[PDB]
């Protein structure tokens, strides 16, 4: 989960 | 509240538009972004926040706002989850004076926020109003 | 001086990063563009004069000031014409791996620098209040 | 002479 990619 | 922010979106020539207006000065942030998606609506309310004191920002609701990366970038930097028109009237004035519905975005953005009457605009209240809440 | 601004370009991942810093304050925005041209700088410069009180913006002088677009985009908007870089970097280096997108990251440390605590963002609405009043 | 073509 990544801020610009969940 | 000093850290309330409207975030609507609005449609010209099959681009969207973000506008998020600060409800207690109407001072407004706007972008053209290539999609409303939630990876699009994420990056700009990121951006959004890095630049002013965001709490609360309400929005429509709608589609790009049920997946995890909005909700992901809003936890991320503490933000819990007339207008249009107005804006669209100022871009068509400016239109022709530039290429990219981009640009005309931007000098709207501008002509909207440093406006005033004599009395303030929107960038002097949103700033007399933050700086009274610190 | 509460109209003054620093603009200064920076690389990283073989993008090109655009930093304005508020003199008086050292609060920033900052932003990854396509290419150092006149035409990216002149939009960004746009953008960031219809957000803050832009008086007076001192830039590196270099090969994206010299051309029209530019000039123009100034003219309409009533503009006049290393720490901070590496600073930024080094912020960016810690949050890189929580976004896909260098842009991303970037924004998160703009985000980073200006609400550190008085943080930078506070300092900005002060000195501009204070002026205007 | 446009603000983002000059
Ligand atoms: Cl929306
Ligand atoms: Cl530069």
């Amino acid at each position: 989960c990544k801020i610009d990619n969940c | 509240s000093p850290g309330i922010w409207q975030l609507d979106c609005t449609h010209l020539e099959g681009k969207v538009i973000l506008v998020a207006v600060h409800v207690a000065s109407g001072y407004i942030e706007a972008e053209v972004i290539p999609a409303e998606t939630g990876q699009e609506t994420a990056y700009f309310l990121l951006k959004l926040a890095g630049r002013w004191p965001v709490k609360t920002v309400h929005t429509d609701n709608g589609s790009n706002f049920t997946g995890a990366t909005v909700r992901a970038a809003c936890d991320w930097a503490g933000i819990k989850q007339s207008m249009n028109k107005e804006l669209k009237k100022i871009i068509g004035q400016v239109r022709d004076q530039a290429e990219h519905l981009k640009t005309a975005v931007q000098m709207a953005v501008f002509i909207h926020n440093h406006k005033r009457k004599g009395g303030y605009s929107a960038g002097e209240r949103i700033v007399d109003i933050i700086a009274t809440d610190i």
